[PDB]
RNA sequence: AUAUACCGCCAUCUUCAGCAAACCCUGAUGAAGGCUACAAAGUAAGCGCAAGUACCCACGUAAAGACGUUAGGUCAAGGUGUAGCCC
């Protein structure tokens, strides 16, 4: 039975969001991509040093912003500027998400050399898609 | 509002026929219906027995002096919970009669389930239909036997839900839950017909009736 | 490495092992939130930012990277080490449960009133009592011995209305809730003498159980099966002895008690059936007549057979008892109050 | 037990209304020591006191 | 909370109970057009039995 | 060392269509069972199938394929509970 990246049913109390309710089979065709660079191109170089940095850059914000992130970061790359999209929640005071915003960006353009911008949208509560 | 209530609730519960129930049929207008004739002695039930005035040549006959004073109190009965504003749901498995008993349903104002009976309709209906429905208050079977000569679910339902039953049983049935049973014959059209017409003229002339005297009440 | 680290989540997932070959069939570990008491800002070096673990403004001024001293720190970590010993000491102790018929038996023990129903409809004045949990097991095709709970339940009010019923569900919690929603839809209502007992000795059989009630009088107490003592507490019955011949099963046990107080003739009925005075002669009135009942119709002017010898078929325990020699040493024993 | 459970509870001839709890309404006749609990020695108060 | 007990008592008998018990605060619409005019029978649930005997049924023929 | 503690990814029936919580009913309120369309107690959210999608069509092939079975495979992808070594 395929395991890949599936929320197994339940009783019906379990929460899952967009992303989570969607299987692999489902990229390109339900959802998109959490990380878009142009290193998976035809001819284009550097997606290895690409996924690298993704994975530690979702690592960092994860613990950047302990159980703040909502959902899933996006990564968008543009020239060298580097975005990062993130769905936050309500919850932690407003003082220290400007904090964390202007430490994570300076600290990540500094490691990576290249301007870092997080732009977080906030929500009450995590997005409910359905119930698994 | 207590007034009101006393008024118009409880006056008509003081009167023995305040809807003069009995001018609408005599015992020669169910004789002429045939509303006498029941099945063969070996279908007969036998709870149907005290009401049975014999058998003619194997064939029931149904004591019309019973069926009249039945029918006496199954459309008193009636008449008072139209008039209170109940809701009255004619229930009858009878295909040759479904869109009669159907069409009785809609020109009275009350309502009707002459279909398959779904499990559940009463029993289940806060989940079946919604947690704040109205469930009938009188239920008036045309038929008390489904379609297989059982006692129609609905009579055991709405003893279960507490809903009275006026119901007309026929020599094969079963009359035990039945709140107010009608000894008579539920197979003949005449007879039938004549349930029919008498069921929706003492539902109209209530609902009439308790138009009239709110009417009374409120210019005074 | 860091990039081998995973997340809380997985990492218990992994540890804990709930899902798994072992909980297939059965053939402890606490799930510990991590992050509960941390503070984000708060470190081993004990630096204090502004704005993330300190306030931005300390009197006007913008405050500045400082770390604290090392006892400062010693102090913070010592103050959350306290924290956590006191939650996981909180966490480890448990409440007394109230037993009901033995320590470790469900029976007995009450599940509070139903829940509140639809139409505006509350139970607040109902109690449940919890009379029998069992594990029934049904072989299924494929996930070979399913494991299920039957729990029997009896809700009352204490004013005649009881009602019981059998729950089943995977989850003893919604057993419990199915089978105590179900009860409130099938009370019965038993008629209580003088709202202390039952009306008349009641000899019955329900399948194989055997119960004889026995009316008693006021503050003689419930001298009766352990589950007959639940359901007359629920019912409202204070006085009554009963003694259950036969099998026990407690369900056929529970059938038979609500059958047979539900078809008990109350005194008015027994008047009115009779066409006669019905009167009641208390060894403690003296000879005083008390009329109890009197016909709601006219009375009978007949004085009714006097029978010289009567037919009841009696029981020879009630005849034994009566001549003294039943010498049981279990019987008329000293027990707690019922 | 009952009695020795709370200190203030005292067994004493003149504590009518805690001499009757141990008293039944209906018979008069004094609970023997397992129908309450009491102790012997509190239940052996209790009756001296009651009388 | 409608006692659903159809084999124990009649509709009526099993209403009036709980509204004197408290489980029903009022009454159903129909409770008092039943107390006023009543069916001639109280609708019992009863078993059939099948005669075994000498027990014949009374019904006689109409000659 | 332990896949007979697991997460992770899967084989297998599956070249299946059923798994179903929450209710209702039947069985005397036992384990249990719940269908007949000229219908007779079932209603069912959700998952799956289906549908939708990729490739060259609406076909076909992919993909998908639930709940469970084989303590099926993997402690040697990595992580991890327990246990074990630390000249
Ligand atoms: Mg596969
Ligand atoms: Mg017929
Ligand atoms: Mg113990
Ligand atoms: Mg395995
Ligand atoms: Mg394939
Ligand atoms: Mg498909
Ligand atoms: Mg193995
Ligand atoms: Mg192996
Ligand atoms: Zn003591």
């Amino acid at each position: 039975k395929n395991r890949a990246a599936r929320v197994r049913v339940s009783k019906g109390d379990k929460p899952v969001t967009y992303e989570e309710a969607h299987a692999p089979h489902y990229i390109a065709h339900r959802k998109g991509w959490l990380s878009l660079h142009t290193g998976n191109l035809d001819g284009e170089d550097h997606a290895a040093e690409r996924t690298v940095e993704d994975v530690f850059l979702r690592k960092f914000m994860w613990g950047t912003f302990p159980g703040c992130l909502a959902d899933q970061l996006v990564l968008k790359r543009r020239g060298n500027q580097l975005e990062i999209c993130a769905v936050v929640l309500r919850q932690l005071s407003p003082h220290k998400y400007y904090f964390l915003v202007g430490y994570s960006e300076t600290l990540l353009s500094y490691f990576y050399k290249c301007p870092v911008r997080l732009h977080l949208q906030t929500v009450p509560s995590k997005v409910v898609y359905k119930y698994l | 509002s207590t007034d009101f209530n006393d008024k118009i609730l409880n006056e008509p519960l003081k009167h023995s026929d305040f809807f003069n129930v009995k001018e609408l049929f005599s015992v020669r207008s169910l004789f002429d219906a045939r509303v006498h004739l029941g099945h063969k002695a070996g279908c007969r039930h036998r709870f149907m027995e005290p009401y049975i005035f014999g058998s003619r040549l194997d064939h029931d006959i149904i004591d019309l002096e019973q069926t009249a004073t039945h029918l006496q109190l199954a459309l008193n009965f009636t008449a008072h919970m139209a008039y209170r504003k109940g809701i009255i749901l004619f229930i009858s498995r009878n295909r040759q009669f479904s869109y009669l008993i159907e069409n009785m349903a809609r020109d009275c104002g009350e309502y009707a389930h002459t279909r398959y009976f779904r499990g559940g309709m009463l029993t289940n209906a806060r989940l079946l239909f919604g947690p704040t429905v109205r469930l009938p208050d009188l239920i008036i079977f045309l038929h008390t036997l489904n379609n297989i000569f059982e006692p129609h679910v609905a009579v055991r339902d709405a003893a279960k839900m507490n809903i009275p039953t006026v119901g007309i049983v026929d020599t094969n049935c079963n009359p035990c839950l039945i709140t107010y049973p009608v000894p008579g014959n539920d197979d003949s059209p005449l007879a039938v017909h004549l349930y029919c017409r008498l069921f929706q003229t003492a539902i109209t002339r209530a609902k009439e009736k308790r138009q009239q005297v709110e009417a009374l009440y409120r210019l005074q | 490495s860091f990039f081998t680290k995973l997340t809380a989540d997985e990492l218990w997932k992994g540890a804990l092992a709930e899902t798994g070959a072992g909980a297939k069939k059965g053939r402890k570990k606490k799930r510990k939130d991590l992050n509960r008491g941390q503070i984000i800002g708060e470190g081993r070096y004990g630096f204090l930012w502004p704005g993330l673990n300190v306030p931005l403004m300390k009197n006007g001024a913008v405050q500045t990277i400082a770390q604290r001293s090392k006892e400062e720190q010693e102090k913070v970590e010592a103050d959350m080490i306290q924290q956590r010993e006191e939650w996981d000491r909180k966490k480890k102790m448990k409440v007394k449960r109230e037993r009901g018929w033995s320590g470790n038996s469900w029976g007995g023990i009450s599940l509070g009133p139903p829940d509140p129903g639809p139409c505006g409809e509350t139970y607040e004045d109902f109690d449940t009592r919890i009379l029998e949990v069992r594990n029934v097991f049904t072989m299924t095709a494929k996930e070979g011995r399913k494991k299920s709970i039957r729990v029997l339940v009896a809700v009352g009010n204490g004013k005649g209305a009881a009602g019981f019923s059998i729950g089943k569900a995977t989850d003893r919690m919604d057993a419990f809730r199915k089978a105590k929603n179900r009860a409130v839809h099938h009370l019965h209502y038993i008629e209580r003498y003088e709202d202390h007992t039952i009306f008349h000795d009641i000899s019955l059989r329900f399948k194989r159980t055997h119960i004889k009630m026995k009316k008693q009088p006021k503050g003689y107490g419930l001298r009766c099966h352990r589950a007959i003592i639940t359901i007359c507490r629920l019912i409202g019955i204070k006085d009554m002895y009963a003694k259950v011949s036969g099998s026990i099963n407690m369900l056929s046990l529970t059938q038979g008690l609500f059958r047979g107080l539900s078809r008990q003739e109350t005194h008015q009925q027994l008047a009115d059936k009779k066409g006669l005075h019905v009167v009641e002669i208390r060894e403690e009135c003296g000879p005083l007549p008390i009329v109890v009942a009197s016909p709601r119709g006219p009375l009978r002017k007949d004085p009714e057979p006097e029978d010289e010898v009567p037919d009841v078929k009696l029981d020879w325990e009630d005849v034994k008892t009566a001549q003294g020699m039943k010498r049981s040493v279990w019987s008329n024993l000293k027990r707690a109050a019922t | 037990c009952p009695i020795c459970r709370d200190h203030k509870l005292h067994v004493d001839f003149r504590n009518v209304k805690l001499l009757e709890q141990f008293v039944c309404a209906h018979t008069g006749i004094i609970f023997y020591a397992p129908y309450t609990g009491v102790c012997v020695k509190q239940h052996k108060r209790l009756t001296q006191a009651i009388q | 909370a409608g006692s659903r007990l159809e084999t124990v008592g009649s509709i009526f008998s099993r209403t009036r109970d709980l509204v004197r018990a408290g489980v029903l605060k009022e009454k159903p619409l129909w409770f008092d057009v039943y107390d006023a005019f009543p069916p001639l029978r109280e609708p019992v649930f009863q078993r059939p039995r099948v005669r075994y005997g000498k027990a014949k049924a009374p019904i006689q023929d109409i000659w």
